[PDB]
């Protein structure tokens, strides 16, 4: 969700000024979301191997 | 006094080419501003371009 990412669902920019300080902050935020979905497939993945060990 | 009325005529001319020097809304030669930013890489960097006063 936006909170997860840093973000709030009222931001937004009113100023030139303000884009430029959010293009850094859409930045921190691409960051983290590629790094929790790398997390998420790499569970997944050890959930595919502990299946097979399972069987 | 004919070439001093032809003399304000060019003058004021160029008062009216001067003012009409906009693209879009925005100008660099009419003076309504000190310069202009422009995106330069993807993080935002400035490419500056000082306005000139025509």
């Amino acid at each position: 969700t936006l909170g997860g990412l840093g973000l709030t669902a009222t931001s937004s920019f009113t100023t030139a000024a303000a884009a430029k300080t959010m293009i850094g902050t859409i930045d921190t935020a691409l960051q983290t979301a590629t790094n929790k979905l790398a997390s998420l497939g790499t569970s997944s993945t050890g959930l595919d191997t502990h299946l097979t060990f399972v069987g | 006094n004919a070439l001093k009325s032809d003399f304000d005529s060019l003058r004021d001319q160029i008062t009216k080419a001067a003012s009409n020097a906009k693209f879009n809304g925005v100008s660099i030669a009419d003076g309504t501003t000190t310069k202009l930013s422009f995106l330069a890489n993807s993080d935002g960097s400035a490419f500056t371009v000082t306005a000139k006063t025509l």
